[PDB]
């Protein structure tokens, strides 16, 4: 139980961090364009 | 409940004396508690019931005094247990994101208009979080409106006059304080009075905060200048609706 | 109104008078703040106790002075206040356990009576003023009363406010001029009783107007009084003294050729909650009591709620209430009550030698400390020597200390508010910047 | 910068709400899979209390595993966006996730299915008014209140019926499970409907000690609920 | 001679669009614009009501009555407003 919950939490946090990082550089690095 | 259950247990276990104690039903105390709970709840399964003459007599004389007691106590006990403050707690100040506090006349239409004008996509990509502070708890429509702005607005029930509620919304880190006014009132002087009170009450807790407010008359706006910390230089505003109209 | 007038005569007197009647146990706080010294004065209550057989000897007066060192208590047939020139001693002991140490231990100008001042009746048109003449007329150290009222407003009654300021030992030159600012209709309504009073002025308008306040020389006034009458009409808790506060603030926010924040102003509040709005540089908590609030402790706030404890003190020994009536409002002689009952209008007559003899009353006054022969005691470090010398030199007893709020801190500050101390201990350190309460005699 | 934890918290908060297309898709999926999990529990109720079923040779267990995996992901997303962690741990949806997903994981691991607290899935039926309000479908106050009352009533009814089914089918432990009344889930639904309606035919009733205790402790909280919800629900419908 | 629908907003109504109608309800959006950069409100006060010079606010606060005096060259120079 707890191990699966921790795995799901870590996966969700990693996915959120990756999506935020991808969107951040997609937006700033192309502010002029 | 317990006394009636115990009396039923004693009567059913010890049969009526005139029948030579030949009516022992052999009822456990828990069974009698269950029977009393069922009988005074009007449900009446009938699986467990009193069979002795004294037990039936006590059931008859207890129904009248117990059904009313149950019907008058259980809903009322539930009501007193359910007394709670839904929109309590304080606001957590998030670093790197400024927040503002909006108080005054909070209503479904006014809040919706303010939200659709403040959070329009026309303005730049700015992330300012709005915190509402009103005494009256929002109705279903206002709660539904707040649900559609889940990550952008929060509500905290309280009084702006209370210095504790001002600390609850963390005006120390608040960017600005916004006070709405009930324009369509029967007493503009009274509305300006209450509003001047918030003006003051907010100033007493934190003079450094900036205030954007609506005034229905010009003499009350002039009275606002008499407040010690009416620092309009760095930032302060008082929209006189009559003057601007 | 008597307490308000007493505060006008000497600032902070209303706060200590109210605190002397409420029963408060001694409390201590670890932190060194202005409240720590203030809470040592609120613990002293007003008591009544009989004297001993050691003090019934050669003379009652001469034994009274300088005997407080042994008894460690303060003393204040008939009503006696500062007895100079069986008796019930009006003590200021901190408790009733140690009050049992006195007896136990044995080693046309005046009125019809002369209690107040009277003059010929005046017409409302002869006292109504205007901003042109009000600014032209010079007023310094006078009394300004801001009155809020309407057509349907209730009746306060200002006869009890000007009466305490016109006592017998107040000379016509020393009489403090009183000016009323507010709606003229309310003053006209109250004019039926406010016409036999000398040195009174009325300026129409509203106290919320800066120009009207500028005209009456608000900056140099001795005391500004904010009073309201319409609060009995509105039943909204939020709106109540929503008034009064705005004016107190306009008074504080004015700018003169300096800021008016240090102007001595006292405000009357019907709601105790609104007191937090009186000051901005203070902690505002709804849980704390009114007597702990800084504006009340500084004598700038007063409410009728602190007078509810008067009933309990009055019940246990009734002598206090007449002592209150002779300590405030000038004096309530038995004859004056009958005269007020039968005519309901104060009148006067030609003075008599006995009429002028009814002037030995001693009244409150505020004494500075920067200049005077007593400058040696400004920073002597022992409060007891100060009042001992006051008693043994000029026959004056001091209730306590009127001390600056920030005087307790080593670093200097620009604060002006001063809180009251009642009966400081014998080993109490003094500060050169200080004010002294005293009961000055006549001359 | 501006806070990386705050960024992911805001991202999750946007995802939980129906403010973006992905958020609306996730909300609709949560609705549909909650309904599907309720249906699956309804179907699995006919099976005995305990049984052995092969995961890769069964069609229901795989769907249940997918459903609870999605529910676990949704719980993680909610936890990221949660403001207070302690008070989010005590929410009803969190409790039913905790008591629903790990047991199915263990059942898949052990190749043995027990119909225990699986009836708590009906409590997931409560979070429907918030789902509709996120999607902006449900706006007016009367309809919001009607949906709230209906969801609460139906969820409480189904949860109580499931608890009665579990208790009556699985006798009290101190009696060596010798009080199996063999009550179908529909029979328990009927019994709960009759009991909280005060009628009380008595043809169907709880006989186990735990069942009688839950009936006693549920009468007080259910009779008032029925009497306050059914007439009011009728009034809002009318 | 116009279509009257309760659903449409005030800014879409013909009498308002023609400048023949005005209501205080359209001024509620002023708060949001004022918050984001305050310079607008003083710009409004100098674009309408003639001009709200800092000195005039104090003069209105202290006398609550507009008064005038003899003109000065600088007084007449305070006329470049458009
Ligand atoms: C086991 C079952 C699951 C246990 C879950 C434990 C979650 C970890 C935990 O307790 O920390 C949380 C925060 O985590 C965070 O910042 C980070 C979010 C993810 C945290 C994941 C930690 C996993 C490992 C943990 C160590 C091994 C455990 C075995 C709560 O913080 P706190 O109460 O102050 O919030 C108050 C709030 O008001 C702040 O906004
Ligand atoms: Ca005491
Ligand atoms: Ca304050
Ligand atoms: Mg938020």
């Amino acid at each position: 139980g707890p191990a699966s919950f921790l795995v799901s939490l870590a996966s969700c946090l990693a996915l959120g961090s990756g999506l935020t990082a991808c969107r951040a550089r997609r937006r700033r690095l192309r502010t002029a364009a | 409940w317990l006394t009636a259950a115990g009396f039923i247990h004693l009567v059913e276990n010890s049969g009526d004396p005139w029948e030579n104690f030949q009516n022992n039903q052999a009822l456990t105390y828990w069974e009698c508690v269950y029977l009393l709970m069922v009988t005074m709840s009007t449900v009446g399964y009938g699986d467990v019931y009193a069979k002795t003459t004294l037990g039936r007599l006590f059931m008859v004389f207890f129904i009248l005094g117990g059904l009313a007691m149950f019907a008058s106590y259980v809903p009322e006990i539930i009501e007193l247990i359910g007394n709670r403050k839904k929109y309590g707690g304080s606001y957590s100040a998030v670093s790197g994101r400024k927040h503002i506090v909006v108080c005054g006349h909070i209503t479904l239409e006014s809040v919706s208009n303010f939200l659709k004008d403040f959070l329009h996509k026309d303005r730049d990509d700015v992330n300012v979080e709005i915190v509402f502070l009103h005494n009256i708890s929002p109705n279903l429509e206002l709660e539904a409106l707040f649900k559609r702005h889940f990550t952008q607005v929060e509500f905290y029930q309280g009084s702006v006059l209370n210095p504790h509620d001002l600390a609850r919304v963390k005006i120390e880190s608040a960017d600005a304080c916004l006070i709405l006014a009930n324009k369509y009132c029967a007493d503009p002087d009274a509305e300006d009075a209450s509003n001047i009170m918030r003006v003051i009450s907010i100033k007493n807790y934190h003079p450094k905060i900036r205030i954007i407010t609506q005034m229905l008359q010009y003499h009350n706006k002039a009275h606002l200048l008499n407040i010690p910390s009416w620092n309009w230089k760095e930032g302060d505003d008082a929209i006189c609706l009559a003057e601007l109209k | 109104l008597g307490f308000i007038a007493q505060s006008c005569l000497a600032q902070g007197l209303s706060t200590m008078l109210a605190n002397l009647f409420s029963m408060r146990s001694f409390i201590k706080i670890e932190e060194d703040t202005w409240q720590k010294y203030y809470l040592e004065g609120v613990s002293n209550e007003m008591y009544t106790e009989y004297l001993s057989s050691a003090f019934v000897g050669l003379s009652f007066p001469t034994v009274c002075e300088l005997c407080f060192v042994k008894l460690k208590l303060l003393m204040i047939s008939r009503i006696l206040i500062n007895p100079g020139n069986g008796t019930l001693g009006f003590f200021i002991a901190s408790d009733a356990k140690e009050v049992k140490r006195a007896f136990f231990y044995c080693k046309k100008k005046y009125d019809s009576t002369g209690m107040f001042h009277w003059c010929a009746p005046k017409e409302i048109e002869k006292v109504i003023l205007t901003r042109s003449e009000a600014a032209m007329t010079v007023l310094s150290g006078h009394v300004v009363v801001c009155i809020f009222g309407d057509v349907s407003s209730a009746l306060i009654g200002l006869r009890n406010l000007v009466m305490p300021l016109r006592a017998s030992n107040f000379h016509y030159h020393e009489l403090k001029h009183i000016v009323f600012v507010g709606s003229i209709e309310y003053l006209k309504r109250e004019w039926e009783t406010l016409h036999n009073f000398p040195k009174v002025s009325i300026l129409p308008g509203t106290p919320l107007s800066r120009a009207d306040l500028r005209a009456v020389n608000i900056n140099l006034c001795d005391m500004c009084v904010i009073l309201s009458a319409n609060q009995n009409n509105i039943d909204d808790t939020s709106l109540q003294d929503k008034e009064c506060i705005l004016a107190s603030l306009n008074i504080k926010s004015m700018q003169f050729d300096t800021t008016g924040v240090n102007i001595p102003i006292i405000t009357e509040l019907v709601n105790d909650t609104n007191v937090q709005f009186l000051d901005q540089d203070d902690d505002d908590d709804p849980d704390t009591e009114l007597y702990l609030t800084q504006p009340f402790a500084c004598g700038t706030a007063f409410a009728v709620s602190v007078l509810d404890s008067l009933m309990s003190a009055t019940y246990f020994n009734d002598n206090i209430l007449t002592l209150i009536r002779t300590l405030v409002t000038g004096g309530a002689t038995p004859e004056l009550e009958a005269l007020i009952a039968e005519e309901n209008a104060l009148r006067g007559g030609y003075s008599t030698p006995q009429t002028l003899a009814n002037r030995d009353r001693c009244r409150v006054a505020q004494l500075a400390l920067l200049d005077g022969p007593f400058a040696d005691l400004g920073d002597g470090g022992c409060y007891g020597d100060l009042f001992c010398k006051a008693l043994k030199t000029y026959n004056m007893l001091c209730f306590g200390i009127y001390r600056l709020r920030d005087a307790h801190l080593s670093t200097p500050s620009q604060c002006t508010k001063r809180y009251v101390i009642t009966n400081p201990p014998y080993e109490f350190e003094l500060v050169p910047t200080d004010l002294i309460f005293c009961l000055m005699q006549f001359d | 910068e501006v806070g990386w934890m705050t960024s992911v918290k805001d991202w999750a908060g946007v995802m939980i709400s129906a403010q973006t297309l992905t958020g609306r898709v996730l909300v609709v999926l949560v609705f549909a899979l909650s309904i599907g999990a309720l249906v699956i529990y309804f179907i699995d109720s006919s099976n005995p209390i305990e049984s052995c079923q092969n995961f890769y040779k069964d069609f229901t267990l795989q769907i249940d595993m997918a459903f609870n995996v999605f529910f676990l992901l949704y719980f993680g997303l909610r936890f990221i966006a949660a403001n207070d962690k302690l008070w989010f741990w005590l929410e009803v949806n969190s409790v039913v996730d905790f008591f629903t997903v790990p047991p199915v994981f263990v059942s898949v691991y052990l190749n043995r299915s027990w119909l225990g607290l699986r009836f708590l899935r009906a409590l997931r039926l409560i979070q429907f008014s918030e789902i509709l309000q996120f999607l902006n479908i449900l706006k007016t106050s009367n309809s919001i209140k009607l949906v709230n009352l209906l969801s609460i009533f139906i969820s409480t009814w189904l949860t109580a019926a499931g608890f009665i089914h579990l208790v009556e089918n699985s006798g009290d432990p101190w009696e060596n499970f010798q009080n199996n009344q063999a009550l179908t889930y529909w029979e328990c639904v009927y019994l709960l409907m009759v009991t909280m309606s005060t009628v009380g035919y008595g043809d169907v009733y709880a006989k186990t000690t735990l069942g009688r205790l839950f009936m006693v402790f549920f009468i007080l909280g259910g009779l008032a609920m029925f009497a306050s919800y059914v007439p009011e629900i009728i009034e809002l419908i009318g």
